[PDB]
């Protein structure tokens, strides 16, 4: 319960949750086309966020 | 009720509305092809076996 | 001689959930009465209130009774 | 389509219990005939495979994964023979109509 | 205990004999016990 | 009957006496894993029909109630 | 469309909870003094009580309380005998018509199996007897009717029979309408199943015997089946 | 010894498959249930009187003064319910594992199923309650469907213009006599099976692995008998009225009719189908087919694998079939009103389309996936 | 939009069908958006491969949506408590589990259960206590 | 031949010998 | 065919002695009589009531109001008499020609004879006439002869202090059920 279970649950898990989240968000091609379309997606969603909450 | 011949006999009487409006059923309006009054010598007194034909 | 039921029905009605229901029914009552040519009755409305009240009474009546 | 197939394969499970497709063909009259014609080795092998399966089912257990059949390894031992049984069977039938 | 097996189970007839005797007594105990348990369970609600 | 049932060859079969083996060896030791192993392999084939039976049953009940519900416009 | 009586925490409800048998005593008193004027407990005879809530001699007392005339007589077409232990409870309105005559043509159903015959009977009974509330707007019950939200149609010919302090319990327990409805629901229940208590004792013995016997038979099966379940097969082509 | 030859061979050394699961217990349970029913029925027959005059009372006396008579009566009723539970699970085992290819055994089975349903129907008529009388009239009138042969036939069974004492007494005679015919048909059922031996859940030829029955599938049947006895008694001694109906505790009134009438649980799936078809005759026929579709089942097997252990698409279709069988059981209970009706109509359409159309097409597709077709 | 809102209007634990449908849609919508960002950036190799990923993400998200909706609604009816935040937690608990499965990982199910359920529970509390999110400036 | 292999290890199954024969 | 094989094995290709006389017919007659009794008994059971108030009334209703009910009732009674005639001649054939050396067949026979006598006794009790009631009391009393457990046994069977409705109904059940055991 000390060491592994109380270190894998609270202290270590929070370590992993983030580590993994940075790995996906920061693995970027660096190509402009990809990045830009993401700008496209954003414009679309924000257009909607206004639209539906008109 | 009289249960004649086992079948609970239904010898029923009808109210003014039943006695009179029954004929208003026309024919197409009537699901079956029968005639309301041809079912009763006297409209007020309606006599029937007393068993819905549905089984 | 206070019938435990009487008291229980009091507390139960005092339950807010139940309170709201009664209101609805009364609206129906007056609405029904106010409406002139109609046949709708508050029986269904009455029914709903009872279910709740009874359920509540169910929770607290048996024990009260001896 | 291989993906589908292999997938279905794992789904069917006959692989888990160490049994090739053929091992799982109902013994209809024809299948039975082909079975007989099987060279003895395949026959004896077929038998152990089937007997093994039965034992495992008895314990509601499956073979260790490694021992599982592989979509690729699976060979159809009876197929070549069965066709013949069907072919011969049909020939006799048409001739009957003659 | 080997004694049990050697004396009570070894001979098939004894195996039955012991069962027979046991049955003769089991009823008494089980009945009374369950009765009381039941009695206790429904300690106040009964004819008495 | 036995003796004429089938023809097998070279299949050796070892076994042990009942009284020489524990009654429920590793019962809960592997039983649980196995039962769980089993449930996985069959839950996706078995459960979703009964899940949609539960949804249809509830739906029917609620729909029926609403059906019984009085039209506000009724008799007004 | 009917009000569905709620679940009351009836004592006997418990898996091994027998009927009070003290309450019943009260309930019957309720049937004898109130419900027996219209309803007939045809299938319950004085003797039945002995062993539940009245002792042999005690029951004899009650049996004699009422009078029972049997037609067979040497010359007479009847002879009146105070009820004997064997006599069944006295049904009023000998012919149902009698009942209909006086009950607005509504036959008081025998309350012998009423609890068993009515869906959720024990509750229904309690609810009906205690559900005599105010009729709502728009309702137009026919002559000789009353309003109970539970009764099918909410139009039961039976007028409300339990007014607080309708009868006095010999035990002295306050005779509040409810205390009376709960007692008569327990009694009617007993009536519809005089064996309720005996059975539950059989069920307790059955659960104890099955808890003893199921793992032992499972152990015998797993003994005999271990042999195979350990069998190791090996294929040794030459 | 001639008898022992029959005995040992049939009950002790019957080479049985080593890997059959607990589902194969159920048929033996059915036989035990049959004996239990017969035994309890015999002890109901020493005090029951078919007279419409004393029927209700006869039964009342059975549950009131007959020593332990309530025990035998509720054991009989809940044993009929246990019989139908074990029967449905036996039929489901036969459908799932491809055991219908034993065609003679399957046909003797569906004959046994028809006989058991008729026996249970007339037995439920026998206590002469409110629910029994209206139930009898109702599907008896069902027989009144046939245009030229039906009407007379109905009154023939009714033995009069309408069900009355004439019926009760002949229903007592027929309900007495049919379980012995069921026992003889079960002996024929066992014979037509030993010629071929039992099937195994893998659906393969189990001739390489067979074991005796005395020490391996006897103690297993004894354990299954013990578990089935636990469920029956705990459905008699603790929940005795769970499966029954309250309106059957009222005497039979021809002048009144129970407001909410329903067949017992087991006969509902059929009830739903009957109600679903608009045409009376159509309903009767579909109803019959509902049971008969099973007999038709061995001619619909288009797969090269006997069992469904290695057939996942047909497993999904089978569990959808069990699902809408449960749906049809629920609908029968529900009254006639939206939307219970539509479900009933669909559920019946889906039931007949899954058994008739979807399973052989799925078996063809499954054979195509294994490069067999 | 009048649609999604409906989820809240009818009391919780009631009309689960609509609840599950609505919850499933939201998850699915998120699935599409999520897949979109996942395809726009970190692109695929072939159009089909990406169509698949859209599907995968959409379904997984739709599933977490459904089980959340179903579990919470049912947990309510069964428990006979419509405003007990726990209901939602059980629901979020389930939702996480679906995610865990679709990712084939017991561990994810762990974090998924706790984190996801907690979040959903907080939503219930939020609604119960009338917490305001993205509030207008009222200073 | 026959000697190629030995009885597979049933220890896992084997319980924990006439002294114990009667006991077992 | 596994059902037709037994039928062939016992009735078609069964090797029988060529010189057996007409006496060997009688056992087959007994089987036919058994069926006949069962069939007639079934058609008595659709109208008979096993209540002491109504048993004689039900028998008279069978004879007077059921279409050809007198025919089925007197066929049942005289078929019981024909059953015992054929049974006595079957036993006499077995005694005369030394057929008792088939010992298992002979013992199953004497068990069948005991069962048939018990069935006919309870069936004769069933119409609840004057003669049936006094006959029943008499033979039931026979049991009381038992040295120690006699009284109990008699009372058990009677189901009460003296034969009364309790008996009639259980005698109807036993008389119904024993001819199927006789068939087995
Ligand atoms: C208190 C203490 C409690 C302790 C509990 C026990 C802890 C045990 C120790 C920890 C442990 O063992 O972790 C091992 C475990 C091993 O997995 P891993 O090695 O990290 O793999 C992750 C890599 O990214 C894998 O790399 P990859 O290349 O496979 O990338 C694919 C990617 C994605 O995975 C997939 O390939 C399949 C697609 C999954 C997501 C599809 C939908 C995406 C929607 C995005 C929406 C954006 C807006 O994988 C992931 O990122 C997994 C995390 C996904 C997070 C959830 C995303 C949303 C999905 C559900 C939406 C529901 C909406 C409802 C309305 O580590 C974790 O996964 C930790 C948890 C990660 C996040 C879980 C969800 C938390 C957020 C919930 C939703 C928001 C609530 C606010
Ligand atoms: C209730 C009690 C809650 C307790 C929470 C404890 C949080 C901190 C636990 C321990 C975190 C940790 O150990 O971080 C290590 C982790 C990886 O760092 P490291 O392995 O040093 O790698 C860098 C060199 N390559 O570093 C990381 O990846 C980040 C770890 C967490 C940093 C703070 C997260 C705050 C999240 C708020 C939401
Ligand atoms: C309930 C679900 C029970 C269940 O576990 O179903 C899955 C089970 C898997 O069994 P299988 O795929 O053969 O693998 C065996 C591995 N040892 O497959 C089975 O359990 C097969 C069970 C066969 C009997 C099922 C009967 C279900 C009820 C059917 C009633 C209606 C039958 C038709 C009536 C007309
Ligand atoms: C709030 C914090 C949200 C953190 C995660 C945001 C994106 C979540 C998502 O749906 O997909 C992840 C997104 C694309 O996926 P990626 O990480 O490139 O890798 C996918 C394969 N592993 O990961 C990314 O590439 C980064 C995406 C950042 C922008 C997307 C998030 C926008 C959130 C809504 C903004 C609305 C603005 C309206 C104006
Ligand atoms: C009665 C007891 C009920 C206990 C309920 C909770 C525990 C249930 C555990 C079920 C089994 C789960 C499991 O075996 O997986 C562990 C999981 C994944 O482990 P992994 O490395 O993927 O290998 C698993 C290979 N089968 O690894 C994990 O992520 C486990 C996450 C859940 C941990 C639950 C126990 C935490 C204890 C914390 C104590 C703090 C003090
Ligand atoms: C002095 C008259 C009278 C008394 C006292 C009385 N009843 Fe009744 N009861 C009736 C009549 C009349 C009916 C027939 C009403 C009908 O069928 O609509 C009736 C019908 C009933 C029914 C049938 C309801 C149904 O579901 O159809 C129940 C239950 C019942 N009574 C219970 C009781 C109980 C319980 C008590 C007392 C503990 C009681 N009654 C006392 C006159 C009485
Ligand atoms: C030959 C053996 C049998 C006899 C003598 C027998 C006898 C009886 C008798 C006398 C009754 C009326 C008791 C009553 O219902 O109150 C009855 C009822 C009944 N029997 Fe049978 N029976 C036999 C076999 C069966 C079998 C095999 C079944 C199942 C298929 C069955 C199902 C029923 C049912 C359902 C009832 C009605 C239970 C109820 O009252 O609700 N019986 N039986
Ligand atoms: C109550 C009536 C029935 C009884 C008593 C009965 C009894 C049995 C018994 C004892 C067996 C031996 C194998 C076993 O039990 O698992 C068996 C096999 C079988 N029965 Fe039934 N059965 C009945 C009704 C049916 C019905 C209605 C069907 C068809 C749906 C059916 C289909 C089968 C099949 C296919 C087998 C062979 C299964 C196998 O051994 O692999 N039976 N039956
Ligand atoms: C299962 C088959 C049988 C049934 C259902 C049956 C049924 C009945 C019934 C209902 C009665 C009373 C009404 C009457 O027949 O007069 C009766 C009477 C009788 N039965 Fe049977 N029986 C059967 C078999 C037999 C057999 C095999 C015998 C011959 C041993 C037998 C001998 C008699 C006799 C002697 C009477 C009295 C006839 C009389 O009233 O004068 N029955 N049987
Ligand atoms: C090994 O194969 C067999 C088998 O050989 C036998 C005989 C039976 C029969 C077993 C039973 C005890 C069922 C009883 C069947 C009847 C004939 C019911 C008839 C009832 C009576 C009243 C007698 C099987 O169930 C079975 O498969 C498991
Ligand atoms: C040696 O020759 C035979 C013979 O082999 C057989 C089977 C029978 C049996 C045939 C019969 C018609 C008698 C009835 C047979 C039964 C099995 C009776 C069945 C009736 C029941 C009610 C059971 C004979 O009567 C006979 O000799 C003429």
């Amino acid at each position: 319960l000390d060491l592994i279970w109380l270190e894998k649950t609270i202290p270590k898990s929070t370590s992993t949750l983030h580590t993994n989240m940075t790995t996906l968000t920061t693995n970027q091609k660096g190509l402009i086309k990809l990045y830009f379309m993401s700008f496209l997606i954003n414009i679309i969603l924000i257009i909607i966020l206004y639209s539906i909450n008109l | 009720a009289f249960k004649w011949r086992g079948k609970p006999l239904f010898v029923r009487h009808r109210t003014k509305k039943e006695i009179d409006q029954e004929a208003a059923v026309e024919v197409s309006q009537l699901r079956d092809p029968q005639h309301d009054l041809d079912r009763v010598k006297k409209p007020e007194w309606v006599i029937l076996i007393g068993v819905c034909t549905h089984l | 001689l206070v019938d435990p039921l009487t008291t229980v029905r009091e507390h139960c009605e005092q339950l807010e959930k139940c309170v709201k229901a009664r209101e609805r029914l009364e609206l129906c009552d007056n609405r029904v009465s106010s409406r002139s040519q109609t046949e709708e009755d508050c029986t269904e409305e009455l029914f709903d209130f009872l279910h709740a009240r009874d359920h509540c009474v169910a929770h607290k009546l048996f024990k009260n009774l001896k | 389509l291989d993906g589908f197939r292999k997938w279905y394969y794992n789904a069917a499970g006959f692989n888990k219990l160490g049994l090739m497709r053929d091992d799982t063909l109902h013994e209809t009259e024809d299948v039975k005939e082909a079975i007989r014609r099987l060279p003895e080795d395949l026959y004896n092998d077929r038998m152990f495979r089937i007997k093994r399966a039965l034992d495992l089912t008895m314990r509601h257990q499956i073979l260790p994964k490694d021992q599982w059949t592989k979509y690729e390894e699976d060979k159809f031992y009876l197929e070549p023979y069965l066709k013949e049984v069907i072919r011969e069977r049909k020939e006799r039938e048409e001739w009957a109509k003659k | 205990p080997s004694r049990l097996y050697s004396l009570l189970f070894r001979r098939t007839s004894t195996f039955a004999l012991t069962i027979a005797v046991g049955a003769l007594f089991f009823e008494r105990a089980f009945d009374q016990g369950a009765d009381a348990i039941y009695e206790h369970i429904n300690e106040g609600k009964l004819w008495k | 009957e036995f003796g004429n049932l089938a023809r097998i060859r070279h299949v050796i079969s070892y076994s042990l006496s009942p009284f020489e083996q524990r009654a429920f060896p590793s019962y809960f030791s592997k039983g649980i894993p196995n039962v769980l192993r089993r449930t996985r392999e069959r839950i996706l084939r078995v459960a979703p029909p009964f899940v949609v039976v539960y949804l249809i049953y509830t739906w029917g009940n609620q729909e029926f109630e609403q059906s019984k519900r009085k039209n506000p416009a009724m008799y007004e | 469309l009917e009000l569905h009586p709620p679940s009351y925490p009836w004592s006997h409800r418990g898996l091994l909870s027998s009927l009070d048998h003290t309450s019943i005593r009260r309930g019957f008193q309720v049937y004898k003094q109130v419900c027996s004027s219209c309803h007939s407990m045809d299938y319950v005879a004085y003797r039945h009580l002995v062993g539940v809530c009245y002792t042999e001699e005690e029951a004899k007392a009650l049996a004699e309380e009422v009078e029972v005339q049997d037609g067979p007589n040497d010359d007479g077409e009847m002879f009146m005998r105070p009820g004997k232990l064997s006599d069944y409870f006295p049904k009023p309105y000998p012919n149902p018509e009698a009942a209909r005559a006086a009950n607005n043509g509504a036959l008081p159903p025998d309350l012998s199996y009423i609890v068993r015959a009515r869906h959720g009977g024990e509750d229904y009974v309690f609810s009906l007897l205690t559900g005599y509330c105010e009729p709502p707007t728009g309702v137009s019950l026919r002559e000789g009717l009353y309003f109970n939200p539970y009764f099918p149609g909410q139009a039961i010919g039976m007028a409300p029979p339990i007014y607080t302090e309708v009868l006095e319990y010999d035990d002295g327990t306050p005779a509040t309408m409810s205390q009376v409805a709960k007692d008569v629901a327990t009694f009617l229940r007993w009536a519809s199943e005089p064996e309720h208590d005996h059975r539950k004792r059989m069920g307790l013995k059955m659960l104890l015997m099955m808890g003893l016997l199921l793992p032992l038979t499972y152990a015998m099966k797993r003994h005999k089946w271990s042999v195979l379940k350990s069998r190791k097969l090996a294929y040794r082509p030459p | 010894h001639p008898l022992f030859k029959i005995i040992n061979h049939s009950f002790i050394d019957l080479p049985a498959p080593s890997n059959i699961s607990s589902w194969w217990n159920f048929g033996s349970l059915l036989g035990v249930c049959l004996m239990v029913q017969i035994i309890t029925g015999l002890f109901l027959a020493m005090h029951y009187t078919s007279d419409t005059m004393t029927a209700f009372s006869s039964v009342t006396h059975i549950c009131r003064d007959v020593n332990y008579g309530w025990l035998i009566r509720y054991m009989h009723a809940n044993g009929a319910s246990m019989f139908f539970i074990c029967l449905f699970l036996h039929v489901g085992r036969g459908l799932y594992y491809g055991s219908y290819t034993f065609m003679e055994t399957w046909n003797i089975g569906v004959l046994l199923l028809f006989a058991v349903m008729a026996t249970a129907f007339m037995g439920y008529v026998l206590p002469w309650g409110q629910m029994s009388f209206w139930g009898a009239t109702v599907i008896t009138n069902l027989l009144s469907a046939i245009p030229y042969i039906g009407t007379t036939l109905v009154e023939w069974i009714w033995g009069g213009f309408s069900v009355d004492k004439a019926t009760l007494t002949r229903f007592f005679a027929f309900h007495f006599i049919l379980p012995f015919i069921i026992a003889a048909l079960a002996i024929v059922h066992l014979l037509f099976l030993h010629e071929t031996g039992s099937n195994n859940p893998t659906g393969l030829n189990s001739d390489a692995d067979k074991i005796p029955f005395h020490p391996y599938y006897t103690i297993k049947d004894i354990l299954g008998i013990l578990i089935m006895f636990l469920i029956l008694m705990t459905l008699v001694l603790f929940f005795p009225d769970m499966l029954g109906d309250p309106d059957n505790y009222m005497p039979a009134n021809p002048l009144n009719t129970p407001p909410h009438i329903k067949p017992e649980w087991y006969f509902l799936f059929a009830y739903a189908i009957l109600r679903s078809i608009p045409n009376k005759l159509g309903g009767v026929l579909a109803l019959i087919l509902s049971i008969l579709i099973l007999a038709l089942m061995p001619f619909l097997h288009t797969s090269k694998q006997r069992s469904l252990m290695f057939r996942p698409i047909t497993q999904i279709l089978y569990w959808i079939l069990v699902a809408n069988l449960l749906i049809l059981t629920w609908i029968g209970g529900q009254p006639v009103e939206h939307p219970f009706i539509i479900i009933g109509q669909l559920a019946s359409i889906s039931y007949f389309s899954i058994i008739l159309i979807l399973m052989p097409i799925s078996g063809i597709i499954e054979d195509k996936m294994l490069k067999l077709y | 939009k009048r649609f999604f809102e409906s989820y809240h209007e009818v009391p919780d634990g009631t009309q689960c069908h609509r609840k599950t449908y609505i919850t499933t849609a939201l998850g699915g919508i998120c699935g599409i958006i999520g897949s979109a960002y996942s395809v726009s950036l970190n692109p695929a190799d072939s159009t089909l491969e990406a169509v698949a990923r859209v599907g995968r993400y959409t379904f997984t998200a739709a599933a977490i949506g459904a089980m959340f909706g179903l579990t919470t609604c049912v947990s309510a009816q069964v428990r006979e408590k419509p405003d007990d935040p726990l209901n939602y937690f059980i629901g979020g608990c389930a939702g996480g589990l679906t995610l865990g499965a679709r990712t084939h990982s017991y561990g994810t199910a762990a974090m998924g259960c706790v984190y996801m359920g907690t979040a959903a529970a907080l939503f219930k509390i939020g609604k119960l206590e009338g917490w305001e999110l993205f509030p207008t400036p009222k200073v | 031949s026959h000697t190629d292999v030995k009885v597979p290890d049933f220890s896992d199954y084997r319980r924990a010998s006439k002294e114990s024969s009667e006991a077992r």
